[PDB]
């Protein structure tokens, strides 16, 4: 699901470039962004665990 | 977060979260006798307040008390449980004794808060006795670290602190204090016996007359113990 | 599950089996001291639960030494073993100190010995209240009292027992201060007629007993013709 | 007379789960740090009291057992206490007996085996408290742990207490064998300063050295001297 | 109390030691620990778990334990308990010694500690000891020798063994692959590198997540000796060289 | 001379303080060549707060006196003599970023890229987006806007998963 | 920025405290300030009375008793 | 419990001394009283009351006073009733609830 979510995201990111094509950088970003709210996902639900 | 693992919460283990359950409810018992009281370290005084409480007027005032001396020059509080008060009052009192007895010199208030700590870490150790549900406060003079003010938990923390409350009220007491600390230097002369009457009477909001306090202080001038009388009281409750 | 040992604490920061053990404490019948100038005056209400026992039966005032007296009220076992404690403190102190037991000493040493036994799982907490009260010249006069938790408190008057409340707001009248033993003593006798109870128990026979100026500081039973002529009285104050 | 019993028990699992209580107690208390350099060997730890009221002279965590070795904790505070008694008289225990100062191993050891006795004794419970030790026997530094289960770990750089995960992922980090005792510290400090919720006064940490010269805790002033950086 | 007794040394309803049962549970989990008894030597090899770049080197070793001059010893289980045995065992060696001027015969020791561990789990009300032993040592009357207990005080001789992680696939290899009677030293630890590699499974051996220990008779005396970091890995690239010209 | 040592190191603590004010650079210079032996006088932590400092209070003002790149490097060759690690790497990153203010283009690349490297081996956050956009700076002024825009994205990434103080967020932006 | 707030107070403190606070809150530290105002009877807002706001609206949860730590 | 919703969470809490001697002066008037009453006495008898139970001391006391067969309150007959109500209060679990 996380690979299946930064391929919306990096199209998503592009077009608000106002471009046609995604970019690297706009994949390295939306993989971060995506990565990183899954991350605090996780360390929110170890909270809840706490 | 709250789990329950057996008999955890009927002997002093372990809970799944790393809790002694019965070292927190014998903190809870502390606030069983409805009695607060303060301590306040001066610049050359330290002192202790608490209340005293006459149910009604039958008992001899002069007995019921929570104010004792260990030795000639250390003296504490007592809050919470009467009869594990006065155990640990004894505990103490006989191992201020035997620190003189064998090394020559009178005990320093730290390390008899340390033994008697040590003693209640034992009782929250081994699971055959409860703990004790009682809290101390010690004062005295150092002869080169000024006045000492010290008091011990049932679980066994020793903090040395430079102005303190326990009891039922020891949250709102504790904020006053800190404050005050904050302002100048938490009284800065042997008058700090106004700061704590004035802190137990805002807390309980009581305005406190001559018979329903007692007071004891250590001078550096006068480092014997003293249990402040009732015409002393009057004389400082008048003050302010 | 939280009431089953002496070494557990509810969640409430309580030791149950304490409480219940001094709730037994008010099945038993009501006992009363009164400290005076002169010195002290217990009185006790015997319930006689059979026509068939002896006049004397189970005494519920003790001489732990021969100022001191105890009375008691709950379970008798527990009642005489604390009053053979007592009577070891007593005579241990006078071998190693060579003189009589200060009563507060003696207080605070059986309350210790009571409250060791609301510590730990192994032994249970005793079903007995008492009241200890003595007199001497120098140490004047006193009464004391431990409960089943081990608190010592000094009293001016007080009543441990089953109708405990009425005496207390019976005892607060007196004005004790400033009177002697001999008209406390009828003020004890009015008092434990006062609170008895007709339609639950069926009867009862007084024990007295004092410590004064009068006694050169024996704790001794009161004597015979005082004792009835204050029974009279107080039969008489309740018309 | 006292529980003849042990209150530790296997687990179907095989998993003495009074332990891993204990283990979890010491997760949940206060950071702390060490690390050994090429020259000296540090411990640090975080001290924030509860309120201006305390005395943070009153009581130290870190604390020495001879001239030459020390140790901090991260858990309860009393059983540290204890278990600082304990380590000083088995200290001068070997010290009586063969009249030289005692190896930090040797003494991680036998504080450790004090440990174990008591996940396995009759009536007792296993201390909440994980210790680092450190020392200089042998020209050599020396850097121990020792847990509740009584199992002891030599360490290169560690860190436990409240957030030691992401601790240990920083030492691991910012280790290097060539270290120097000033870096040392230095690295330290920053550790705790990885998560510390506030800002790191001269009187809200404490540190502890050895080499040579000999372990021996260090004043505030040379704190804040050190934080300057 | 009888409340809060856990009864750690009483029967089931079926004659099974609960409390024994799960500590011989705790043991699969633990490293692995290899036995092969050679004709000129013995060689224990274990795994070592305590994988982290942190960790500091120190000891001669981290798993084999000496306990006389001619005798050591591999532990699985509790490291703590483990410290307790091996304590009580060097004690036992010693005070043999000291009654005959004679080094401890190898089933004297291995009987005397199962001894200790079975009196634990039969009376006491304590929790068994959570360790397997595997042992190592020569002594004039049977020569060099390979031991194993248990929690419950069982032990037995083993030409070859396994007692830890993956114990049944490692025995079941060592049952394929065992000449009786037909191995030097060298063999022994080659395929002791070989059972190992697969037992750990994570990755290969990496010449630093294993121990090896050799005990062999030189000069008339014996002597212990844990293998280095260079014979090791030139071992397993001798070992790989080999499987890949097999194949 | 303990007391005269802390009575000397807090009078050249303070002279250096108000030659800074003052922007009396030669004077300023000439006291950091004077307290060149004192590094065996005092700790070697308060040394490096000293030379920190003191450098640092030198490169407060923008006076292009000269010794500045030899200054730096001089402090840099003491850092690396000191072993000193983090404070050479804080006084490289000031070195290349007086590089760029003078006027010094293509051959600072290469020192910061070796930061960059060296820094990146480690995990320091604030140093390493302070380089990054320095180096974003200097692709700026050699015109590379393909580069110098990557080198920015990158910078604010790293920025992201930190807390900015006022003057980091205000340089970034 | 609706208010009348002399400039003696100065925010960074507030906002720097490690409190998890939800922006609700942060309308009620700012609504109570005011109203401490009012109870004065004033139309400024002092440092004081922001601190009693602050205080009156995080209130700290029950503090672990010291001895764990 | 948000603080948009409700925005202030005001604590009632057992009265105080002082606050005991309001309450108990605001029940105890209307009755009809001879001889001197002491509130300080039953304020010092009353610890953990509410005001509840004031208000069923001064009817437990008018309570005992027509038990009596009297047309008074008199002292004895508030101090019979403070102790009854303190006898009662057994049953109650003292204990409060913050919200958290």
């Amino acid at each position: 699901a996380e690979v299946k979510g930064v391929c919306t995201e990096a199209g998503m990111y592009a077009l608000r470039e106002r471009r046609v094509h995604v970019t690297q950088e706009d994949f390295e970003m939306a993989v971060a962004k995506v990565m990183q709210k899954d991350s605090e996902k996780n360390m929110s639900i170890k909270k809840l665990w706490k | 977060r709250g789990s329950s693992a057996g008999f955890d919460r009927h002997i002093t283990i372990f809970s799944p979260e790393g809790r002694l359950y019965q070292v927190e409810y014998a903190f809870k018992a502390i606030n069983q006798g409805g009695l607060t009281s303060v301590a306040v370290r001066g610049k050359d005084c330290a002192v202790i307040v608490t209340q005293k409480k006459v149910p009604d007027k039958l008992l001899d005032s002069s007995t019921v008390t929570h104010l004792f001396k260990i030795t000639e020059n250390i003296g504490c509080v007592m809050t919470g449980m009467t009869a594990d008060s006065r155990s640990q009052v004894q505990r103490a009192r006989y191992e201020a004794a035997n620190w003189k007895y064998k090394y020559g010199y009178e005990i320093p208030v730290d390390m008899l808060c340390k033994r008697i700590a040590d003693i209640s870490q034992v009782y929250t150790q081994n699971a055959e006795m409860r703990p004790l549900g009682c809290c101390m406060i010690l004062i005295g003079i150092d002869e080169e670290q000024g006045p000492q003010v010290y008091k011990c938990d049932p679980a066994g923390y020793y903090c040395g602190f430079k102005a303190t409350a326990a009891g039922v009220k020891q949250t709102e007491s504790t904020s006053f204090l800190e404050k005050k600390v904050k302002k100048k230097f938490d009284w800065t002369f042997e008058q700090t016996v106004e700061t704590a009457i004035t802190c137990l009477s805002t807390v309980l909001s009581i305005d406190f007359k001559p018979s329903e306090i007692e007071v004891g202080v250590v001078t550096v001038e006068n480092p014997k113990f003293r249990i402040l009388t009732e015409a002393e009281i009057d004389a400082h409750l008048v003050a302010l | 599950g939280y009431d089953l040992s002496a070494s557990t604490f509810s969640p409430d920061g309580r030791v149950f089996q304490v409480e219940y053990a001094m709730k037994a404490v008010e099945n038993s019948s009501t006992a009363i001291g009164i400290r005076c100038k002169d010195g002290v005056v217990f009185g006790v209400e015997k319930l006689v639960l059979s026509k068939l026992y002896e006049e004397g039966s189970n005494k519920r005032l003790f001489n732990v030494d021969r100022h001191v007296g105890m009375a008691v009220a709950g379970l008798l076992a527990d009642a005489r073993s604390l009053a053979d404690i007592a009577r070891e403190e007593a005579s241990n102190f006078r071998s190693n100190f060579g003189y009589n037991i200060p009563l507060k000493h003696l207080a605070d040493r059986v309350a210790m010995y009571v409250h060791a036994y609301t510590l730990y799982s192994a032994v249970r907490p005793f079903g007995c209240s008492f009241m200890l009260g003595s007199y001497s010249v120098n140490d004047g006069a006193q009464l004391y009292m431990i409960d089943p938790s081990g608190v010592s408190y000094g009293y001016w008057g007080c009543a441990i027992g089953k109708a405990r409340q009425a005496a207390k707001t019976e005892i607060e009248k007196l004005q004790m201060k400033e009177m002697t033993c001999r008209d406390i003593v009828k003020e004890v006798a009015k008092i434990i007629y006062i609170v008895h109870d007709e339609v639950k128990d069926k009867a009862f026979e007084l024990e007295l007993s004092w410590v004064g100026e009068l006694t050169n500081g024996r704790h001794e039973i009161v004597p015979k013709d005082i004792r009835e002529e204050a029974e009279k009285y107080a039969k008489e104050s309740l018309k | 007379r006292g529980y003849s019993f042990s209150l530790t028990t296997f687990s179907p699992s095989g998993k003495l789960v009074q332990i891993e209580y204990a283990l979890a107690a010491v997760a949940g208390g206060a950071p702390s740090v060490g690390i050994k350099a090429a020259n000296g060997v540090v411990l640090a730890t975080e001290k924030k009291q509860k309120s201006i009221l305390y005395d943070e002279r009153s009581v130290h965590k870190v604390e020495p057992i001879t001239k030459h070795i020390g140790l901090v904790y991260s858990g309860m505070g009393p059983d540290y206490r204890v278990l600082v008694h304990r380590a000083r008289k088995l200290a001068q225990q070997y010290y009586l007996v063969y009249q030289e100062p005692i190896p930090t191993a040797q003494l991680v050891q036998r504080v450790a085996s004090v440990m174990q006795e008591y996940t396995q004794s009759g009536g007792v419970r296993p201390f909440g408290v994980s210790l680092l030790i450190c020392g200089w026997n042998e020209g050599r530094p020396y850097l121990f742990q020792s847990d509740p289960s009584g199992a002891y770990f030599a360490w290169k750089a560690t860190a436990m207490g409240k957030n030691y995960v992401n601790g240990k992922t920083f030492l691991e980090k910012r280790y290097n064998e060539d270290l120097e005792l000033e870096d040392a510290i230095h690295t330290a400090i920053l550790t705790l300063k990885e998560s510390f919720e506030g800002q790191m006064t001269e009187d809200n940490i404490e540190v502890g050295i050895c080499n040579e010269a000999g372990f021996r805790r260090l004043t505030p002033t040379e704190v804040k001297d050190y934080l300057a950086a | 109390s009888r409340r809060y007794d856990s009864r750690t040394t009483i029967f089931s309803p079926e004659g099974r030691l609960y409390q024994v049962e799960y500590a011989m549970e705790a043991i699969g989990h633990a490293g692995t620990c290899l036995g092969i008894l050679a004709n000129d030597g013995v060689l224990l090899a274990a795994e070592r778990r305590n994988i982290h770049k942190l960790l500091d080197e120190v000891f001669f070793s981290e798993k084999i334990y000496k306990l006389n001059e001619d005798m050591a010893c591999s532990v699985a289980g509790i490291t703590s308990d483990a410290n307790v045995l091996t304590n009580e065992l060097r004690l036992i060696a010693q005070r043999y010694l000291l009654q005959y001027q004679e080094p401890i015969p190898c089933e004297q020791l291995v009987t005397a500690l199962c001894d200790i561990k079975q009196a634990y789990t039969q009376f006491g009300g304590k929790r068994p000891f959570g360790v397997s032993l595997l042992y190592i040592g020569w002594d004039k009357h049977y020569g060099f020798q390979l031991y194993q207990s248990d929690p419950s005080g069982n032990y037995g001789g083993w030409k070859a063994t396994c007692i830890g992680n993956n114990s049944a696939a490692a025995v079941s290899m060592l049952k394929q692959d065992y000449k009786e009677g037909e191995m030097t030293l060298k063999s022994a630890l080659a395929l002791a590198i070989k059972v190992l590699n697969k037992t750990m499974d994570v990755s290969k051996l990496s010449a630093e997540k294993v121990e090896i220990a050799t005990l062999t008779r030189e000069n008339g005396k014996t002597v212990i000796r844990v293998l280095k970091q260079k014979e090791v890995e030139q071992l397993i690239k001798k070992h790989e060289e080999e499987e890949a010209k097999a194949e | 001379d303990e007391e005269a040592v802390q009575v000397k190191e807090q009078s050249i603590l303070e002279l250096g303080s108000l030659l800074a004010k003052t922007g009396q650079a030669a004077e300023l210079g000439g006291l950091l060549k004077y307290v060149r032996p004192f590094l065996n006088s005092i700790s070697k932590a308060k040394a490096a707060r000293l030379v920190r400092s003191l450098l640092d209070l030198f490169l407060d003002m923008e006076a292009a006196t000269g010794q500045e790149v030899e200054l730096c490097l001089e402090c840099i060759e003491w850092a690396k003599s000191e072993k000193r690690t983090f404070l050479r790497q804080a006084l490289e990153a000031r070195l290349v970023s007086l590089y760029f203010d003078t006027k010094r283009y293509q051959e600072a690349l290469h020192l910061g890229s070796q930061l960059l490297r060296e820094l990146k081996k480690m995990d320091d956050k604030a140093l390493l987006v302070e380089v990054q956009l320095l180096e974003s700076k200097t692709y700026h002024a050699l015109s590379n806007l393909p580069k110098a825009r990557a080198a920015l994205t990158s910078a604010r990434t790293t920025a992201n998963a930190i807390y900015c103080p006022p003057k980091l967020q205000a340089t970034l932006d | 920025s609706k208010m009348n707030l002399s400039e003696e107070v100065d925010l960074e403190d507030y906002v720097a405290r490690p409190d998890k606070i939800s922006g609700a809150d942060i309308n009620s530290i700012c609504q109570e300030s005011g109203m401490l105002a009012v109870r004065e009877n004033r139309y400024i807002v002092l440092a004081k009375d922001f601190e009693k706001a602050y205080k009156t609206v995080i209130k700290k949860d029950e503090q672990e008793h010291e001895f764990y730590k | 419990l948000r603080p948009g919703r409700l925005d202030r969470k005001i604590h009632i809490d057992l009265p105080n001394e002082q606050a005991r001697l309001d309450i108990l002066k605001i029940h105890a008037g209307p009755i009809t009283k001879h001889g001197e009453i002491d509130y300080e006495a039953i304020v010092k008898l009353s610890d953990g009351f509410n005001g509840a139970d004031l208000r069923n001391v001064c009817t437990e006391a008018g309570m005992f006073a027509i038990r009596a067969d009297h047309d008074f309150v008199v002292q004895e007959d508030f101090m019979k009733a403070v102790r009854k109500v303190a006898d009662s209060k057994k049953l109650e679990s003292k204990l409060d609830y913050k919200p958290v």
